[PDB]
RNA sequence: GUGUAGUAUCUG
RNA sequence: CAGAUACUGACACAGUCCCUUU
């Protein structure tokens, strides 16, 4: 998520998980959030992949439907060179409305 | 913030950066680069009578301390 | 965006839209003119149309000393989407003329340019550095390179 | 403007070199990797030559290649680490012919950069795991593994960074059955770069670290790290577990050592010395390279010096430790970078400069003359060197890497231009001479006067593994003759040859059947004789031959059908046809033992039609398609093995068409407006065509794909196959009015060469334009001259007489009369900055100096011309510039001087007339006007003839680095720097002075240029870019110059040239890369080829991502962005994929894979 | 209609 | 330090609780 200057992207490895995506983002750059021409498959180190964290959406975190690509933007830029781009993150615009509309 | 991927790499400068810590990477890429290229190790061993692995040891001898000692 | 390859034949219509686009206006046309030149040098990236590009250059330049943080992200990417299609030698030129600036403001946008452009594209850089002569004590000249066949 | 980039000759640079069982079978194959090709070739163990089987483009350079195999398999795979950023497992497919992707895991970016993995790349020798790290702080380690699909599977990857650490050479420990192990040589850096004093530069060692990969943790650790003495190089694995002991040898400078792990002493053996070296004796002594030759019984190893001399490494141990290294020096072969021990008594030599060789071993060294050193003797070693004695040379692999200039031109009486290429390096430097065509052997010459026009060579019987019969016709006449190596005239043949013969059938198994305008005879092995007279006045026309059945034409379209039986009779049919037009061209099919006989037969008229009948009686004389053609035919024939027929038309034109019933594809090409004969001919067991025209064609189908090479040869009117065993394939072929024999043996290729050996490096030359002549010079550093290194010796030979011993020293007398050669045993390379140059004049026809002129010491020619002036009449001056003193790395001279020859005798001869001195060393030397142009460095000069030396006319001081280039034309010439692309100067007459006016933006380090018309200046870059800057055209003769074209070759050029190849051919614009390749740069002709041309390689950069796994854009892209530019390697390998994905890339663009095909070797058969 | 970051201008 | 008026980020909207255990 680039709107959101508070999230916190992984970048420690690959490896031979591929992500996953729900309905809510089915067809989403992971980094640029657009909508145009998926180009690559996406992967994400073991740290990212072990139990409860298993097969869960990159962006937002909710069940995982369908495969993650990256647009191709980041292939033409190699953007998709840095390691695994699944979120370690809460955030702020996603944690406060519970306790906003709890009462 | 967005210097987190600026940071992880190696030869990445910054606002108190002194001239000599940049030429000193710019040699050692250069070195590494030229290992790399098989023409450009054959450019320098048809320039100077050797062989290339006496080249290959020189650029690797002379990664130690390029750019002469630092003030 | 969306045209992608085809957008080498309009190249020309937008760029007097862009040139006055790119005015001491409100920063919002600025910020926006930015992400269009990123995703029209995007397009067109290979194709051998760097003449126009090397011209809408000139205009992005001068907006990069800003503050707010959405215009320089996408003066930023601008640049960067412009360093594809344009090549690392043309961008050095324009990085390396205030790098040693003696000012401290200045130094941090050219050192974060500078990395910006040197994460990317590392071995293409080797051809493109310039000759800086020797000091009193010490070997700042690549001999390597001056041989003659 | 559009460009087209094709390709003649591929590069033949070995970088590395490995062996397996890549096949499947027992028997082993080496996979040698060039630049940026992977190639694969393999030995024939019973003569010894090396064929070849694939050359696979991977469209980027290798930095690493290795092989490895499964527990407990039978295949082995190739590692491949590369600039791609990903690592790479293959696998060879029989079956298909051609490698097959298998794995592929990305872990960074792109390029070659200093912390990205795949410089250096080591294997488990057990094949359970594998190591690629880069130089610094990225060392990277997998998990290879096998489960039930019996595929190899790759785990995620174990990091194991190590912040400042550089790392020289990575190898795989030899472990039996345990946790795997590396080794690597770390040398830390962080206390350098913190000590001012510069004290911590020095006195500081490196570490032979081993990891440790836990198997049950699933993590890598370092465990040892100690210490060393003094710096290595490379390190050789030794085979341990079970057999042998485990450890490393690693080689340092002037020393050997053995170091292993817990508790174990170290051996250090000196490396002997050669006796009597004539250099200087302060220079280390290192290795270049090894070999393994693991067995069961026991083992070995090999190395190789910069004198390229082989040693014969032997451990001695008892249970593990080992006590003692004896060396023995096995022979002597030229530097060479890999080295692989080939089974059966093989072993392989990939030179680094010049041609590959390939030997064979008959002794393995036992019970020697020769000592053998250890580690044992206290305290400086000495050995003879000696000829092999031990391995005998049966194969040489021909490649022209070490290219340093070439200039086409066309010498000899013919149209033809040939390729002067100046390659080669050191004492074994060679000039050779290509030309296209093949290599042409003949075994003798016999004479035969009179006028024979034809010749036949049949088997006597179809189990006949010698060639008996032959028929010389003359015109009328005939001769019986035989080939028994013993060829002499022959008698009792009985074949009553008082009639011209026609041909010379085998109608049977053993039947041969006469031709003779009265009628026709069967000539049986057996007396059996069956005689069909034709009485008339009308005789035959010509004859169908084959090997079950024969057809023939009469005079006016009479046609006659034969058939035979299986009991041995002939038969004739009933049925006569009538003919719009005369016979004059005939072909005929083969029968393959899977069916009684051919299909159809072909048949040819006056009307250029022709015509198609059965061979099925039921429907026999019926035509069945009918399709003119634009010119009468001469000649047809039929080529077989997917069958296609050849058309010979009466001008010099082939035609190719498909097998089939109905006109189908059409393939002209020409082959000059005379009559061509196609006849069948045999190829290494295989069928092959042969085209006779002013100049000799062949024709040979391999592997989806036709060459129309000519032959290197004068004018010849006919041939026929051969068979025997003194040639293992020849050619019966008779001359002009004589016989000859014609032999043929190199695989098919093109560019044939002739070398001329040379003495030292060549540097550049010129042609004389009155006497077609050469001015070839030479440098070199590092060498000594021919009077210098002899006085040298002698000195040396006189002091050493004199070491207060026995006054009986008689060993100066035995030494002085005995000098070893330099192209086998190397060159003494001596001193820091020394040099010798020499001058020599070649006869390009045949190989004969004219004339030796040998400079001082210290004297480094750097550039030569041929020069008329104007206050003299016709005197060709040569300019000679000559350095002094001069250092490379710390560059600083105290100037140099120009010599001046006279070049008289219509040249061969050259006189010394006087030198000027200069205060710097000159490189480009350019006549113009009557004057010459002088650029010493910086400076721009020019100057003129005078009576004891040369006067400064011009001066101007504006270049901002060294001149290094200057091209002269009109009032405009082009200066180019080391540093900026071009600088345009104009020089004027009037006032004499040289004005700067247009110049370049981007930077490039140019090392050649040419102009191509008259302002597009078609340069290059010392990286491998090629571009071409061409000027505004409103400018004023503050002004830069546009770039039009871009491009990224991959390869160091120094060659361009813009010059017809082919009579009738256009404007190329042919190159030479610094590797061994020529490429060519041609333009496209009309507009609507172009797009699709795009098309196709847009489609083809998707549809077939190259092997090693790159963004094809992006490799052209290397340093400047593509421009103008479309790719042809790719485009012309569409031709090799399934049938499939051919349909699929053919059906976007609504053409079929033939339609395709077609015009793609229509434009490269056009150009060149 | 509401909430989550950021930015510009006048006045006190 | 505060108030007011405009503006930007294809920002998100009972989001739902998925080792919190006897
Ligand atoms: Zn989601
Ligand atoms: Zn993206
Ligand atoms: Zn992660």
């Amino acid at each position: 998520a680039k709107h959101h200057p508070d999230l916190i992207f992984c970048r420690k490895q690959a490896g031979v998980a591929i992500g996953r995506l729900c309905e809510k983002c089915d067809g989403k750059c992971v980094i640029c959030d657009s909508y145009v021409r998926p180009c690559t498959l996406v992967r994400i180190c073991d740290e990212c992949n072990y139990g409860s964290y298993q097969g869960r959406c990159v962006i937002c975190g909710g069940p995982g439907v369908s495969d993650a690509y990256y647009c191709k933007e980041c292939t033409i830029q190699e953007k998709d060179r840095d390691g695994c781009p699944k979120i370690v993150n809460l955030g702020s615009s996603k944690t406060d409305l519970f306790y906003e509309r709890k009462k | 913030q967005l210097e987190h991927l600026q940071s992880k790499y190696i030869g990445t400068g910054h606002a108190d950066t002194t001239k000599w810590e940049w030429l000193v990477n710019q040699h050692r890429d250069s070195y590494c680069s030229y290992m790399g290229h098989f023409d450009l190790l054959n450019y320098f061993a048809i320039a100077e009578n050797e062989s290339k692995a006496r080249v290959r040891f020189n650029l690797m001898e002379k990664m130690l301390q390029p750019c002469g000692p630092p003030a | 965006e969306y045209i992608g390859e085809m957008g080498k034949d309009y190249i020309y219509a937008v760029t007097p839209l862009l040139e006055d686009a790119l005015m001491d206006r409100d920063l919002v046309h600025r910020q926006t003119a930015s992400a269009v030149v990123q995703h029209m040098s995007l397009g067109v990236y290979g194709f051998g149309c760097e003449d126009s590009l090397n011209h809408l250059l000139n205009y992005v330049w001068p907006n990069v000393f800003e503050t707010s943080p959405h215009v320089i992200q996408a003066v930023m990417g601008a640049l960067e989407g412009l360093r594809v299609a344009i090549g690392p030698c043309r961008m050095l030129q324009y990085c390396l003329q205030g790098l040693f600036h003696p000012a401290r403001k200045v130094r941090d946008v050219y050192w974060k340019i500078y990395n910006s452009i040197y994460i990317g594209s590392q071995d293409a850089l080797i051809a493109h550095y310039p000759r800086i002569y020797n000091d009193d004590k010490n070997t700042y000249i690549r001999y390597e390179l001056d041989y003659i066949l | 403007m559009f460009l087209y980039n094709l390709t003649l000759q591929r590069a033949t640079g070995i970088s590395f070199a490995i062996h397996g069982n890549f096949s499947g079978t027992k028997q082993q194959e080496i996979v040698v990797s060039r630049g940026k090709i992977l190639e694969l070739l393999r030995p024939d163990p019973n003569t010894g030559k090396v064929h070849t089987l694939l050359t696979v483009e991977v469209f980027g350079v290798i930095r690493s290649l290795m092989a490895f195999r499964l527990t407990g398999g039978t295949k082995d795979y190739i590692v491949v680490g590369s600039d791609s950023g990903r690592i790479v497992i293959l696998e060879y497919q029989p079956s298909k012919n051609m490698f097959e992707k298998i794995h592929q895991e990305t872990f960074g970016k792109s390029g070659c950069r200093r912390i990205v993995p795949g410089q250096f790349l080591a294997v488990d020798p057990k094949g359970r795991a594998v190591m690629i790290s880069a130089i610094e702080k990225q060392k990277l380690v997998y998990i290879l593994n096998r489960d039930a699909a019996a595929r190899l599977t790759i785990s995620s990857p174990l990091e194991a960074h190590k912040a400042n650490t550089l790392v020289y050479h990575v190898v795989g420990v030899d472990v039996g059955f345990e946790n795997p192990m590396f080794a690597c040589l770390e040398m830390d850096y962080e206390e350098a770069d913190n000590d001012p004093t510069g004290e911590a530069a020095a006195n500081t060692q490196q570490t032979l670290t081993f990891y440790e990969l836990d198997l049950g943790l699933n993590h890598v650790v370092r465990k040892y790290s100690e210490p060393l003495e003094e710096h290595g190089n490379f390190l050789i694995t030794v085979p341990g577990g079970s057999d042998g002991p485990s450890g490393v040898l690693i080689c340092s400078e002037n020393y050997i050592t053995y170091k292993n792990f817990g508790d174990q002493p170290d051996i250090r053996c000196p490396i002997p010395r050669r006796r009597n070296d004539l250099d200087d004796p302060e220079r280390g002594m290192i290795f270049v390279c090894s070999a393994t030759h693991k067995t069961k019984s026991m083992f070995f190893f090999l190395a190789q010096t910069e004198q390229g001399d082989i040693f014969k490494i032997t451990l001695e141990t008892d249970e593990d430790m080992v006590t003692e290294i004896r060396l023995k020096y096995f022979d002597t072969v030229p530097v060479a970078a890999a080295m692989c021990v080939l089974k059966t008594g093989f072993l392989f030599v990939a030179s680094e400069f010049g041609n590959h060789y390939l030997y064979q071993i008959a002794h393995l060294g036992d019970d020697d003359e020769e000592p053998e050193f250890s580690s044992a003797m206290p305290l400086t070693f000495f050995f003879q060197p000696r000829p092999l004695k031990n391995l005998v040379l049966v194969d040489e692999l021909d490649s022209l890497s070490p290219i340093l200039f070439c200039q086409i031109a066309d010498l000899a009486n013919e149209d033809t231009p040939q390729l002067y290429v100046a390659c080669g390096r050191g004492p074994r430097s060679s000039l050779r001479v290509l030309r296209h065509g093949l290599e042409v052997s003949e075994m003798a010459v016999s004479e035969l006067p009179g006028n024979p026009n034809a010749v036949w060579t049949v088997r006597r019987h179809i189990e006949d593994e010698f060639d008996a019969y032959i028929i010389v016709s003359f015109v009328n006449a005939t001769l019986v003759l035989s080939i028994g190596e013993t060829v002499e005239e022959v008698t009792d043949s009985g074949f009553l040859g008082t009639t011209p013969t026609l041909s010379c059938s085998l109608l049977g198994d053993d039947a041969l059947v006469q031709v003779y305008p009265d009628g026709i005879r069967h000539i049986r092995a057996d007396k059996r004789v069956n005689e069909w007279k034709t009485p008339g006045k009308k005789t035959i026309v010509k004859c169908a031959v084959n090997q079950r059945q024969v057809v023939i034409a009469l005079t006016g379209g009479e046609l006659v059908y034969f058939e035979m039986d299986p009991s041995g009779q002939l038969n004739e049919y009933t049925e006569r046809k009538e003919m719009s037009a005369d016979v004059v061209c005939m072909s005929l099919a083969n029968v393959p033992p899977g069916e009684q006989r051919s299909r159809f037969l072909a048949v040819g008229l006056v009307d250029n039609t022709v015509r198609i009948i059965s061979l099925d009686p039921s429907d026999c004389l019926q035509p069945l398609s009918m399709q003119a053609l634009p010119a009468q035919p001469e000649s047809l024939c039929i080529v077989e093995m997917f069958l296609y027929l050849n058309i010979g038309l009466q001008n010099g034109v082939l035609l190719r068409t498909v097998l089939d019933p109905v006109t189908g594809d059409l393939s002209d090409t020409r082959t000059g407006s005379r009559p061509v004969k196609l006849f069948r001919v045999r190829m290494q067991g295989q069928e092959a065509v042969l085209a006779m025209s002013s100049r000799s064609w062949l024709s040979y189908s391999y592997q989806s794909r036709f060459h129309l090479t000519p032959l290197s040869y004068e004018t010849l009117e006919f041939a026929s196959g051969f068979a025997s065993e003194q040639c293992p394939e020849g050619i019966v072929a008779i001359s002009t009015n004589t016989l000859r024999i014609l032999a043929l043996e190199k695989l098919g290729a093109v560019f044939n060469q002739v070398a001329f050996p040379l003495q030292y490096t060549p540097r550049k030359f010129v042609i004389h334009p009155e006497s077609n002549n050469l001015i070839i010079i030479e440098t070199d550093h590092n060498a000594y001259t021919e009077a210098t290194k002899a006085q040298r010796k002698q000195q040396m030979a006189e002091e050493m007489v004199e070491a207060a011993g026995e006054l009986a020293a008689e060993m100066a007398a035995a030494f002085l009369n005995e000098n070893l050669p330099e192209s086998i045993f190397g060159a003494p390379k001596a001193g820091n900055g020394q040099w010798a140059s020499v001058i020599r004049v070649m006869n390009p026809i045949q190989g004969n100096t004219l004339d030796l002129v040998q400079l001082e010491q210290n004297e480094a020619a750097f550039s030569v011309a041929v020069c008329r002036f104007s206050n003299t009449g016709e005197d060709w001056y040569v300019l000679v510039g000559v350095a002094k003193d001069l250092i490379l790395n710390p560059r600083s001279v105290a100037g140099g001087f120009v010599y001046t020859y006279k070049l008289v005798n219509n040249g061969e001869k050259l006189e010394f007339l006087h030198k000027t001195p200069v205060e710097e060393v000159p490189a480009a030397i350019a006549p113009f006007q009557g004057r010459v142009l002088i650029g010493v460095g910086k400076l721009l000069r020019v100057y003129d003839l005078g009576k004891k030396k040369l006067l400064r006319k011009c001066e101007n001081k504006h270049i901002a680095n060294y001149i290094s280039g200057i091209q002269t034309i009109g009032h405009r010439v082009i200066v180019s720097d080391v540093q900026e692309s071009f600088i345009w100067v104009r020089y004027k007459r009037n006032e004499n002075q040289l004005i700067i006016f247009a110049d370049d933006t981007y930077p490039r380090w140019v090392t050649t240029a040419s102009l191509l018309d008259y302002d597009t200046v078609a340069g290059a870059d010392k990286f491998g870019n090629i571009c071409v800057v061409r000027l505004p055209p409103n400018t004023n003769d503050s002004q830069k110059a546009e770039v039009i074209m871009n491009y990224h070759v991959g390869e160091t050029v120094l060659s361009l040239q813009k010059t017809t190849l082919i009579p009738g051919g256009s404007e190329s614009l042919v190159y030479t890369t610094l590797s061994g390749g020529i490429g060519i740069l041609v333009p496209f002709t009309s507009h609507e080829d172009h797009d699709f041309f795009q098309h196709v390689e847009m489609h083809l950069r998707s549809e077939h991502p190259p092997l090693c796994g790159r963004d094809h854009l992006s490799f052209r892209s290397y340093y400047f962005p593509v421009k103008n530019v479309i790719d042809g390697d790719l485009c012309e390998q569409f031709n090799s994929m399934e049938p499939n994905k051919q349909k699929n890339v053919s059906e976007e663009l609504d053409r079929t894979p033939p339609e395709v095909s077609k015009k793609l070797e229509d434009i490269r058969t056009r150009y060149a």
